[PDB]
RNA sequence: ACAGCUGGUUCCAAUCGAAACAUGUCGAAGCAUGACCUCCGCCGAGGUAGUCUGUGAGGUAGAGCGACCGAUUGGUCCUGUCAAACUCCAAACUUACAGACGCUGUUUGACGCGGGGAUUCCGGUGCGCGGGGUAAGCCUGUGUACCAGGAGGGGAACAACCCAGAGAUAGGUUAAGGUCCCCAAGUGUGGAUUAAGUGUAAUCCUCUGAAGGUGGUCUCGAGCCCUAGACAGCCGGGAGGUGAGCUUAGAAGCAGCUACCCUCUAAGAAAAGCGUAACAGCUUACCGGCCGAGGUUUGAGGCGCCCAAAAUGAUCGGGACUCAAAUCCACCACCGAGACCUGUCCGUACCACUCAUACUGGUAAUCGAGUAGAUUGG
RNA sequence: CUGUCCCAACGUUGGGCCCGGUGAACUGUACAUUCCAGUGCGGAGUCUGGAGACACCCAGGGGGAAGCGAAGACCCUAUGGA
RNA sequence: CGAGUGGCUUGCUACCUCGAUGUCGGUUCCCUCCAUCCUGCCCGUGCAGAAGCGGGCAAGGGUGAGGUUGUUCGCCUAUUAAAGGAGGUCGUGAGCUGGGUUUAGACCGUCGUGAGACAGGUCGGCUGCUAUCUACUGGGUGUGUAGGUGUCUGACAAGA
RNA sequence: CGCCACACGGGGUAAGAGCUGAACGCAUCUAAGCUCGAAACCCACUUGGAAAAGAGACACCGCCGAGGUCCCGCGUACAAG
């Protein structure tokens, strides 16, 4: 199914389970990335993945995109590098798809989703410095396969 | 902005409207230099092109302008050399010059011959298998250079193996 | 997805309705390239029939061999260039400036015109010259018309006039050649302008078949198996789609056919003669006897006999000439039974 | 033949429109205007995209008729329309009352009306009326 | 014959003016009872559409959850997320009563009560908040204003978008909107941007244009380098110990492993990229020269460009427009309604006089549009 | 076996066309020379913008008048009928 | 995984028509769209050549004949440069056809106590009208430009 | 069902191949400029076309007479016209 049927915030909070039955699982396997023993604050370059627009991702284009990005850092720094990638949002919007014409409309329910205000930071990574441009690629790879247009913004890097 | 050119000695040039007309010992070239807000005069013995703005469109024509005035002096005095080598593999080519343009006989084969028209004041001296391209406008010369090369052009078969064709050596 | 197929008819010969002049009226010259001369002459059709020739296409493997081809009989007699009509160069085109006329006029010509008594030749020719001075003379073409009186099959002694370009050298030696054929008596024949073996273009009105349906004027299918029987034979399918609600121009309909100006292409002349070489035993079927100068057209020619068609030299031919064919035999058997 | 013009503008290096809108409310103030040089009349613009909308302008068409001219005598006799009511009875006599000329077939030379001259030695992306009709296929007669 | 179903039901004017909702119904194409409209009689001094303040009611937005509840990360306390059917918190706001101000009522009797007559119970749209649904010119709520039953002005046309609520006639000034022509009024002013005809399209089924990309161009900021000569280009040098060692038939900058050392010097790697079977060969680093003025890295903003395919004839209403007739920032003067102001008249209501509802005089900023329907004079 | 078809042609008889005579009907809110787009209860000769358009008449085949003909048999509804 | 375009499929909705806008398929005849099957000009190649594969510009022209089936669709054959797709009220019944769907007759299977039913199958089973307007194809009569004969011009228009 | 005829060539472009060339000393097919380049576009060619309201041009004849109509014999024409 397109993103143009769950993107928008139009619907109610529907997250409580104790309501909700058949809710399919998360398709995303990891949160925490890279040296998940280490410090945040042990980095000296601190770079996050801001979303620009309100949106709701599924947890299928939270899979994508947090794929396609630890993947560019397993590749470019190692399988054990010296970085630490998190994935802050949690799919907890439960999605709904009425699949009987619009009698009993009610959908059944199909998948989850992240709600994500603009301005917010759906991924943070914290590397070193000399692996600064892995990691802004890493995002670059990782914004073509979410809804909003995206802010790669440094906190913690006055190395340039 | 405004850019002076010195004139040579050897040269010697007027000036009507957009039209520019430099003449010397080894010929004349008259171009059209327009742009917007650009003016170029002849000052005695220096040619001004200057404009009252300074944008990058603008700045990008001064500086084009400059290297095509300064291309003129050098045309009228030593000219422009364009030499060029004619390279075969099996069948021999007949590269000759009949009139105002350059015909090519017998290319790869072929019983009909391949021509092009020579470009004004240029001229085409041939030496055997050597071809030399001169004259005092580098736009015409140029251009009957390139012409001659590109009358060989190949697209139907691999260009690697049929190597053969006028092809330019010497780049001024 | 039902079969594509190519629409019934052209558009190119449109509007199909009668002419105007019976007279065919060229609308493009030859090129202007060696001897000034008349771009054209006119003849009345005979009928046909065939003649033996030698093939003279160098690039045919029957290059010398005897060759039957069918010939089209055409009357030409000499014609009378009356006057000379110069054009000037305005900005809305080509506009007349004057007419050089003459003195000596054929004894029928009172049948179509109103024929000169008092003309001045000399300022009509100072006006033309003051003009090519100037640089606005445009072209200089001959008023001509024919001599029907001449023919015996052709009822009409009522001459037909056309308007002839000339064309060849400096638009000053040309000047002076039209000039010269005027102010003679301006007659001239088919050998001053054509040789045989020539491509030639002819015009010529059409043969007039009134008012035709669809599938004779336009080609289309009569109705087919079970439909044919149900009311509608020659009747096309319908006039159009709903939408637009109209109908088109462009689908084929009913109305006359025939008797419009048809410029037939590339028509090689066989031989250009005089006498009663071409006469078919009995005459020619709803003609008459020939016997007088005449030229043998390749082929069709448009229009019925004793009808007038124009000649030109070809405007755009495909082959080189091949001057006077070796004419082995012309039949003259009759072109009854 | 001979028209008794009040205003004769001179179209040369002049901006069509412009010139065309002044014209339109001359016509209808009663004055007989004649426009002048039309074949070296300006209308600024990219080339490509002018000759695109005019040539658009020539296939449009059915069996009714859209007549667009080629012409450049036309293409500012139409352009002076349009900015004209000629189906009313007062629009008509302001429309029949203009006529725009190939060149200057009078003695006087026109005058240039304000605001309506393009300075070439300032602009570069510009077409000539006659190189329209050039290339819409007109018989270049000027 | 009956029908809860379709059609039709004939003169003028004046006042007021809805409901398309609630409860019941073999009820949902209908009725009854309420809501609401109107008319009559009664009562006799208050009333409350607005606001402020006081005394009360409330858990929606937001927020938060080592505050309950239930979801929901990882690590050897810390670290990561949530809630229509969670709440330690908590608005805006809605709402009861009272006082005050305002407005209104005591000849126009308000508030209230009693009675007669209805119509109505297919609604619609905008905006705000919604719930369902991929969506819909969808379905179904709610508050509100409008259409219905609302003219006139604007919007190309166009029930509900903008101005505007309107007796007649007349003069004037504006509103929305507009001032290059069509077309009344600017080819107005100061300045900047755009080159795509972008655009000349408030709202919208109607006016598309996205993710992504952009040394197209304009503008603003930051760091670093530079006349002790920067950036680039071109010339010259790019050297020895030694072809490092190990590996290996060989490997000599450059298959691989390890080290990656010091001379000469103004530079020159235990070699950054090609190249060879391996050499050779070509440049890179690095230094010098010629040249001469800014250069380089990164951030932000403006307009535009790419992305961008549909059927009879292209479009901002059209013409057409480029230091604009576009866009943005300011500014100046105008055109433009039935609105507003103003003269006269008319109707209606009320007041004075009157038997009068006949005259006459007066008041209306706080009277003048209207479908169904109630009332009344002709 | 053949014109059913390829693929249509020519001919025959009666009409059709012109003239004398006879002489209806269907249909008609009005206006009406339209066309391309748009708009509108979303399927316009009539609204908007443009384009085109001198009037009248003859013959034609039927594109449009959501053509004319029948208060839809389909479907639903009615405290209808058989 | 993400962003879209179309309005050819299907679905949704119930705005329009129930004092009727004639069905599917086919046929005939006309116009168009491009997301191009061929043809023209091109770029790349895992481009030697030949034959290809992928891509770009491009709608001028072409895209055909047949066997089963009412079929649209599709399967199949032989040819072909190729035998592209789609819109026009799923163009086209005051043009045709009437094979299918969908009346009244009948049979079979299934279901039903039964009348009778079936988004099962099967045989049979009707096609109205003299064109007022408009539209176009062709043909005339007048008026305008303002006596006549003949010859032309060319704004525009059509073409494959 | 038979027979005849139905180009080439110019001009400007698309995709593309390039030249000269700057912003940016270099480089660069592009920003200004330019040489090329599609069965596509325009011209060429065929057909219509003085009702093109700017309603056209030329030549001759004529205004008491040029020319035309009716009539008559007929078709290269035709449903009336
Ligand atoms: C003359 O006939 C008509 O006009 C109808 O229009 C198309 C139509 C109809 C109707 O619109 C209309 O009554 C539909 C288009 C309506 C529709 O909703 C529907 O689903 C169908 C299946 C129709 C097709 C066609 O059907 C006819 O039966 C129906 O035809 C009939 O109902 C009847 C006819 C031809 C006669 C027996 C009266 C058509
Ligand atoms: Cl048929
Ligand atoms: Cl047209
Ligand atoms: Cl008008
Ligand atoms: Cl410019
Ligand atoms: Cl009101
Ligand atoms: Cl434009
Ligand atoms: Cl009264
Ligand atoms: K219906
Ligand atoms: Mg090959
Ligand atoms: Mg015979
Ligand atoms: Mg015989
Ligand atoms: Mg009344
Ligand atoms: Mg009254
Ligand atoms: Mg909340
Ligand atoms: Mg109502
Ligand atoms: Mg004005
Ligand atoms: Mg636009
Ligand atoms: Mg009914
Ligand atoms: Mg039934
Ligand atoms: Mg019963
Ligand atoms: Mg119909
Ligand atoms: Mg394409
Ligand atoms: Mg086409
Ligand atoms: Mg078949
Ligand atoms: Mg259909
Ligand atoms: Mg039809
Ligand atoms: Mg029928
Ligand atoms: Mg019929
Ligand atoms: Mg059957
Ligand atoms: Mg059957
Ligand atoms: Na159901
Ligand atoms: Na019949
Ligand atoms: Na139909
Ligand atoms: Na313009
Ligand atoms: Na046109
Ligand atoms: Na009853
Ligand atoms: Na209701
Ligand atoms: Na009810
Ligand atoms: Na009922
Ligand atoms: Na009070
Ligand atoms: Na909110
Ligand atoms: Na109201
Ligand atoms: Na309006
Ligand atoms: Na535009
Ligand atoms: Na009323
Ligand atoms: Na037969
Ligand atoms: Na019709
Ligand atoms: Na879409
Ligand atoms: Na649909
Ligand atoms: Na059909
Ligand atoms: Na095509
Ligand atoms: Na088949
Ligand atoms: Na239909
Ligand atoms: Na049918
Ligand atoms: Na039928
Ligand atoms: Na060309
Ligand atoms: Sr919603
Ligand atoms: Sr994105
Ligand atoms: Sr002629
Ligand atoms: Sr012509
Ligand atoms: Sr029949
Ligand atoms: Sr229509
Ligand atoms: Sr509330
Ligand atoms: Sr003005
Ligand atoms: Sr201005
Ligand atoms: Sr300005
Ligand atoms: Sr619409
Ligand atoms: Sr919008
Ligand atoms: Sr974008
Ligand atoms: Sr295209
Ligand atoms: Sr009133
Ligand atoms: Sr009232
Ligand atoms: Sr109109
Ligand atoms: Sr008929
Ligand atoms: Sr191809
Ligand atoms: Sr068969
Ligand atoms: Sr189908
Ligand atoms: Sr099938
Ligand atoms: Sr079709
Ligand atoms: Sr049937
Ligand atoms: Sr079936
Ligand atoms: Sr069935
Ligand atoms: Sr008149
Ligand atoms: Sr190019
Ligand atoms: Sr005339």
């Amino acid at each position: 199914k397109p993103a143009s049927m769950y993107r928008d915030i139009d619907k109610p909070a529907y997250t409580r389970r104790e309501y909700i039955t058949g809710i399919p699982g998360s398709k995303i396997a990891q949160h925490k990335m890279g040296r998940k023993q280490k410090d945040a604050d042990d980095y000296p370059v601190q770079i996050s993945l801001i979303v620009e627009e309100t949106v709701q991702l599924r947890h299928g284009s939270l899979e994508a995109s947090r794929l396609s990005a630890n993947r560019h850092l397993i590749k470019e720094l190692g399988e054990e590098g010296d970085y630490k990638m998190t994935l802050r949002k949690f799919p907890h919007q439960v999605l709904r798809e009425n699949k009987d014409g619009m009698r009993a409309a009610f959908g059944k329910i199909v998948g989850t989703a992240a709600r994500v205000q603009a301005g917010e930071q759906l991924f943070t990574a914290y590397c070193n410095v000399e692996d600064a441009e892995h990691v802004k690629e890493a995002f670059r790879r990782a914004y073509n396969k979410i809804t909003p247009s995206c802010r790669i913004k440094v906190e913690r890097g006055e190395e340039l | 902005p405004r850019v002076e050119l010195e004139i040579p000695e050897d040269v010697d040039a007027e000036q009507d409207h957009l039209d520019i007309t430099v003449e010397g010992d080894n010929g004349s070239v008259t171009r059209r230099l327009w742009y917007p807000d650009i003016d170029v005069s002849v000052d005695g013995d220096t040619v001004v092109i200057e404009s009252d703005e300074d944008n990058a469109k603008t700045m990008s024509t001064i500086g084009t302008f400059q290297s095509h005035i300064e291309n003129m002096f050098h045309g009228v005095t030593e000219g422009w050399e364009y030499g060029m080598e004619v390279f075969y593999s099996h069948f021999p080519m007949q590269v000759n010059v009949e009139g105002d343009e350059v015909v090519i006989e017998n290319f790869l084969g072929e019983k009909a011959p391949r021509r092009t028209t020579i470009h004004g004041d240029t001229d085409v001296e041939i030496d055997g298998e050597e071809l030399t391209v001169s004259g005092p406008d580098i736009e015409a010369v140029g251009q009957t250079a390139a012409d001659i090369e590109q009358l060989t052009r190949i697209n139907d078969k691999d260009v690697r193996v049929f190597q053969d064709g006028v092809y330019i050596t010497r780049k001024p | 997805p039902q079969p594509s197929r190519p629409r019934k008819g052209s558009l190119g010969f449109g509007p199909r309705k009668r002419s105007t002049s019976e007279t065919p009226r060229f609308n493009s010259w030859p090129s202007d390239d060696g001897q000034p001369g008349v771009q054209g002459f006119a003849g009345y059709k005979a009928g046909m029939t065939h003649v033996v020739l030698v093939n003279d296409e160098p690039n045919s493997p029957r290059e010398g061999m005897e060759e039957t081809v069918p010939v089209t009989v055409i009357e030409t007699p000499p014609m009378r260039a009356v006057a000379l009509r110069a054009y000037e160069d305005t900005p809305y085109g080509q506009r007349p400036l004057t007419e050089v006329w003459t003195d000596e006029f054929h004894s029928e010509l009172d049948r179509t015109l109103d024929v000169p008594e008092d003309h001045d030749p000399d300022a009509a020719e100072e006006q033309i010259r003051d003009a090519h001075e100037a640089g606005d003379l445009g072209d200089l073409r001959l008023i001509t018309h024919t001599v029907p009186d001449a023919v015996p099959s052709v009822p009409k002694k009522k001459p037909d006039v056309m308007e002839t370009r000339v064309g060849g050298g400096s638009v000053s030696d040309r000047l002076d050649h039209a000039l010269d054929i005027v102010e003679d008596g301006g007659e001239h024949a088919m050998n001053d302008i054509f040789r045989a073996g020539e491509y030639a273009d002819v015009a010529g009105v059409t043969k007039g078949k009134g008012t035709q349906g669809p599938v004779k004027r336009w080609g289309v299918q009569k109705r087919k198996g079970k439909h044919a029987r149900q009311g509608w034979r020659r009747r096309i399918g319908n006039l159009g789609p709903w939408n637009p609600s109209r109908v088109r121009s462009t689908v084929p309909q009913q109305g006359q056919t025939g008797y419009h100006q048809r410029t037939e292409l590339n028509k090689r002349l066989i031989d250009i003669g005089e006498g009663d070489e071409p006469t078919v035993d009995g005459g020619f079927v709803n003609y008459g006897e020939v016997d007088g100068p005449y030229t043998l057209v390749k082929g069709s020619v448009p229009g019925p006999d004793k009808r007038l068609v124009r000649f030109r030299p070809a405007v755009r031919p495909n082959d080189q000439p091949r001057l006077d064919p070796e004419v082995r035999y012309v039949s003259n058997e009759s072109n009854q039974g | 033949a001979e028209f008794d013009a009040d205003v004769i503008v001179d179209a040369r290096d002049c901006i069509m429109g412009r010139v065309a809108s002044q014209v339109a409310e001359q016509a209808l103030d009663g004055e007989t205007v004649a426009v002048v040089n039309a074949e070296r009349a300006v209308i600024t613009g990219r080339e490509e995209q002018i000759v695109e909308k005019y040539e658009k302008r020539v296939d449009i068409g059915n069996d009714n008729g859209y007549f667009y001219p080629k012409r450049p005598d036309g293409i500012f006799k139409r352009t002076i329309r349009g900015m004209l009511p000629h189906k009313k009875q007062r629009g008509r006599e302001a429309f029949e009352s203009v006529r725009v000329y190939l060149g200057n077939p009078y003695d006087e030379d026109g005058e240039v009306l304000d605001g309506t001259s393009l300075d070439r030695l300032s602009n570069i992306k510009f077409v000539t009326l006659g190189e329209i009709s050039e290339t819409l296929g007109a018989n270049k007669t000027w």
